[PDB]
RNA sequence: UAAGGAACUCGGCAAAAUGACCCCGUAACUUCGGGAGAAGGGGUGCUCUUAGAGCCGCAGUGAA
RNA sequence: UUGGCACCUCGAUGUCGGCUCAUCGCAUCCUGGGGCUGUAGUCGGUCCCAAGGGUUGGGCUGUUCGCCCAUUAAAGCGGUACGCGAGCUGGGUUCAGAACGUCGUGAGACAGUUCGGUCCCUAUCCGUCGUGGGCGUAGGAAAUUUGAGAGGAGCUGUCCUUAGUACGAGAGGACCGGGAUGGACAUACCUCUGGUGUACCAGUUGUCGUGCCAACGGCAUAGCUGGGUAGCUAUGUGUGGACGGGAUAAGUGCUGAAAGCAUCUAAGCAUGAAGCCCCCCUCAAGAUGAGAUUUCCCAACGUUAUAAGAUCCCUCAAAGAUGAUGAGGUUAAUAGGUUCGAGGUGGAAGCAUGGUGACAUGUGGAGCUGACGAAUACUAAUCGAUCGAAGACUUAAU
């Protein structure tokens, strides 16, 4: 039910290895020269 | 022995002599073909390597697994035939009665022979233990406030630990699973099926071996 | 499918009308038992005069049920109730007579009497 | 087929709303899933119109709402499905109306989706 | 269709003189038993379901006051012949109310 | 929700069942008021004639 | 077990029974093997080996226990905080109310009894059940694999025949074998029997709508009711464990001396259990000891671009919490639509005819139809982007 230690910096960082987010799936569109995401329209 | 692959049809039914209804699994074997003979002088065991269901040659820019990849092609082409979708080895049957790129046909059966049917079980994704396990609910009333939970998990101090084996919820089903001494019912040379007494693993479409049995 | 404290009724004149299942016989664990199975029952609704009295433990054999059978040929028999036939050891009916039709499965089952008695059997 | 976060009588209802305001606007912006429903919806009610009998009319307008259309003329839902849009699709088998991706929404990330008829 | 397979490898159980009937109709149906004698069960059918090979009927009738159904595949070679006796009338495929039903309530109008 | 029907459980807990209106009918006991809505049974739709004749459904206080 | 002691815990180590889930011991309840018998046979008594599997459903009581009913091959005895309340219950037992008996002058109390009486917690670590990512496995990659090792399974009844034979005055009634069929358990699966089936079909009540009739829609548990496809399912349909090989236990010996003989033992040689190791099923090379086979790929100046091969993204389902897996991505049937079907429902609307009317009949096995089968690019799977080796050293080699 509750923790029984603290969790040290090293422990927490740790378990953050994962936790992030990815660069989206994006394109060129070629008539205007800026970018989107593939299968998507302008 | 004997061997073959095929893909599971469906379920269906027929009359036997004295007119008793025999349920009956069938079983597509068409497109069989030895690609490989493993020996032991070379692989250390005796094995015949047979591919089944022709797939789409190598093509640039293929994205999915319908179209050959180049090991692939290569490796059906040493026996001469096309690329296939599902490859399995047999170590029952006799390796010096196979030739590389020969047929598999079903008449490699004959009705009355006995066998194994292996397959992979249909899933079924996360489930508790009272379907996993076959376990029992908890009471449902008398202010019950236990229904599908697994129960104890172990014991106090001694052990103070759980033991590795202990039944959980997690996922079921997907498992490889071999159904013993089937019959086959009768062999149908045109649309190259089986007729497999009884039922087998796996969902419709699945891949299915059929194997002379052990026993 | 009969199961411990299923009510029967009696398809004899044996004094028994109705009886309540008390134990499903041959082996350990079972649990339910249909036509041609052998059962433990107590007479809970008896005639007046009758060789069967109310309160006895008897057994029984079972000739029809809800649940009905199949048979091997793929076809199925049911009946709209379950009903019993009081038995000795031997097999024999207690009774002299069988009312009602009873399954076929019985002469398999070696209920020789109890088929000849039966006015029909399906 | 999907629940869209609704009881059946509340996806029943949206999926009305959903296809006749497609019909109305012939392009609408929704919820990717949103519009994966609505389209087989819409090409449902299109065949009816292209069937064009009387008992096609009722069968669409057990599903249509009733929306008046306002060159100053009014027509309902029902009526604009057995003219207009029948007579654009008479010669075309099935494929009636086409979803654009646009990516999600601020508020709740939704996908964004543009659904248009064809 | 169902598979074309199963179709095809099931084609040849199919019987091809059993008469059309639906549910509500009196059948008489000659069943094989075994000395191979033939027995009659005469009965209203009250169900049928399926398809192809695997197609089954239910007939119900009131054998010494107890309501009797037999359930039998279709195409079963147990069966000699089936003979319509009665064409009911019903306005439904299941007549599932006729378990309930006793004498003159169970009865079925005629064509 | 098959078949069973309290075998559950400390205990029928919970749930199921009953339920409206109209007409029949109603026990021991009683302080003669009661008990009593005892219990247990029948009828309800629609159309037409002026209580009959019809019509339809598995089902008519067809829901609550 | 009842105790003795008072060593951990009173800034808390939740007490009985039951439920759920087990796990271990063997002083073995059943089943397997064997010696003796005051073992004729069928049955028994006792002792030895043996823990593989199995070992119940109720009445009473809070009960544990125990008695009883009916079974069973058997209904074994113990350990695990009298296993298991951050898994459940809460009948009993340390609570406030009340009453009886009893004791007390009394307030109150009990080798007692009786009715009633709040069971909190979002899992950090280890542990356990599943499921992904990283790197390693001296090139990179696709597929097929060996099996070190690990897990699973392991039960048993009845009947027929041998044979009414052996044994036995008789009654009764075999071993050894050979056949058949079940109980419980496990596992797969939906053809069948059934269950469910809230975007399938139909009937029906009240009320509000679509202007009205007709036909429909909303709401009333999916309003209710009768059916029901796929899928998921058991009570339904199949299959499995009584086989065999090796080594053994208690036993039984053969040959055989020490001990001239005797002696299963001391050296030798056999035989002998449901038990051990295999045989059967499943997982398995992070087996860092990182294995094997077949096939594919081949550059230049850490950088850039790449090969075989993967992915991102998109259409999806046999897969699925998410990842992952598998089917597909235009050189395309992956999903949607469309068209034709299977199955389900059971006779649409409109019109006509008959009826005073409720309705009926005909057009017409009609109309409708989620998931199931097939055909068809009509709609959407666009363009594109990212990752991805260049094969070290030492020693021997016919
Ligand atoms: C339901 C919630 C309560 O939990 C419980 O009552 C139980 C079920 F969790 C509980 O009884 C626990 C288990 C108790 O602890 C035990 O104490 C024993 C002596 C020993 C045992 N161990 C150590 C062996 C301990 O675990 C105790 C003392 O709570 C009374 C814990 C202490 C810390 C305690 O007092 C806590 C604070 C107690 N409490 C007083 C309630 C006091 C009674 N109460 C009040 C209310 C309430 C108030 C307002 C509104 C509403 N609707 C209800 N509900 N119940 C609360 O307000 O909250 C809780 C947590
Ligand atoms: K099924
Ligand atoms: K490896
Ligand atoms: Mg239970
Ligand atoms: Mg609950
Ligand atoms: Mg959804
Ligand atoms: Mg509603
Ligand atoms: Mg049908
Ligand atoms: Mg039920
Ligand atoms: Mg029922
Ligand atoms: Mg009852
Ligand atoms: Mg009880
Ligand atoms: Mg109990
Ligand atoms: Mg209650
Ligand atoms: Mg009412
Ligand atoms: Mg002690
Ligand atoms: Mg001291
Ligand atoms: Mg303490
Ligand atoms: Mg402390
Ligand atoms: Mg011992
Ligand atoms: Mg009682
Ligand atoms: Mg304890
Ligand atoms: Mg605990
Ligand atoms: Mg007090
Ligand atoms: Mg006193
Ligand atoms: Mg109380
Ligand atoms: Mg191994
Ligand atoms: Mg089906
Ligand atoms: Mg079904
Ligand atoms: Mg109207
Ligand atoms: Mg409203
Ligand atoms: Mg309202
Ligand atoms: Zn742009």
């Amino acid at each position: 039910a509750v923790p029984k230690r603290r969790t040290s910096k090293t422990r927490k960082n740790k378990r953050r290895t994962h936790f992030k987010i990815s660069v989206p799936g994006m394109t060129e569109c070629p008539n205007c020269g800026e970018y989107k995401l593939s299968h998507r329209v302008c | 022995t004997k061997g073959i692959l095929g893909r599971k049809i469906g379920m269906t039914q027929v009359f036997g002599e004295n007119g008793e209804l025999i349920p009956v699994t069938v079983v597509e074997a068409k497109e069989n073909v030895v690609l490989q003979k493993k020996t032991v002088e070379v692989d250390g065991y005796n094995a015949i390597q047979v591919g089944f269901e022709d797939k789409k040659a190598y093509k640039k820019d293929a994205k999915s697994n319908k179209y050959a990849n180049k090991p692939a092609e290569g490796h059906a082409k040493k026996a001469d035939a096309a690329p296939k979708r599902f490859i399995r080895e047999f170590r029952n049957v006799d390796v010096d009665a196979y030739e590389v790129g020969q047929e598999v046909s079903v008449d490699t059966f004959v009705a009355g022979d006995v066998i194994d049917v292996t397959g992979v079980s249909k899933g079924k994704g996360f489930q508790g233990a009272i379907k996993r396990h076959g376990q029992s609910r908890g009471p449902m009333s008398h202010g019950s406030h236990f229904h599908r939970a697994p129960g104890s998990v172990g014991m106090a101090s001694d052990a103070s630990r759980v033991f590795k084996g202990q039944k959980m919820p997690g996922r079921m089903g997907g498992n490889t699973v071999t159904v013993q001494n089937l019959e086959v019912v009768q062999v149908d040379t045109e649309n190259k099926v089986i007729l497999v007494k009884g039922n087998v693993p796996g969902p419709k479409k699945g891949l299915v071996e059929i194997r002379t049995s052990i026993k | 499918m009969i199961q411990q404290e299923t009510r029967l009724k009696v398809a004899d004149n044996s004094g028994a009308r109705e009886v309540l299942t008390i134990k499903v016989l041959g082996g350990s664990g079972r649990k339910t038992a249909n036509i041609g199975d052998v059962i433990v029952c107590t007479v809970k609704n008896a005639t007046p005069g009758g060789v069967v009295k109310k309160g006895d433990v008897v057994k029984a054999v079972i000739v029809r049920t809800k649940s009905g059978v199949r048979r091997n040929d793929g076809s199925y028999i049911k009946f709209d109730e379950n009903a019993c036939v009081i038995i000795r050891d031997d097999k024999g009916p207690r009774g002299t007579r069988i009312f009602g039709p009873v399954a076929r499965e019985l002469r398999e089952g070696n209920f020789m009497k109890i088929v000849s008695l039966a006015p029909e059997v399906l | 087929y999907r629940k869209l976060g609704r009881t059946s009588d509340q996806r029943k209802a949206m999926l009305r709303d959903l296809a006749t305001s497609l019909i109305i606007s012939e392009r609408i912006e929704t919820t990717e899933a949103r519009a994966k429903e609505v389209r087989s919806v819409v090409e449902k009610l299109i065949t009816l119109g292209k069937k064009g009998d009387l008992a096609s009319r009722r069968n669409a307008a057990k599903t249509l709402r009733n929306v008046e259309i306002l060159d100053e003329t009014t027509q309902t839902a029902l009526q604009k499905l057995f003219g207009e849009i029948a007579e654009r699709y008479t010669e075309r088998q099935g494929g009636y109306t086409r979803i654009l991706k646009q990516g999600p929404r601020r508020g709740d990330g939704a996908e964004s989706v543009i659904i248009e008829l064809v | 269709t169902n598979h074309k397979l199963i179709e095809a490898v099931t084609k040849s159980q199919l019987r091809t003189d059993l008469p059309s009937f639906r549910p509500g109709d009196t059948l008489r149906v000659h069943v094989r038993i075994i000395r191979e004698r033939i027995q009659v069960f005469e009965g209203v059918v009250i169900k049928r379901r399926g398809g192809g090979v695997s197609e089954t009927f239910t007939v119900r009738k009131i054998s010494s006051g107890v309501g009797v159904e037999r359930t039998f595949p279709l195409h079963t070679p147990k069966i000699e012949k089936i003979e319509v006796k009665r064409r009911g009338k019903v306005r439904r495929a299941k007549l599932y109310y006729l378990r309930s039903l006793r004498g003159k309530a169970a009865r079925i109008q005629e064509i």
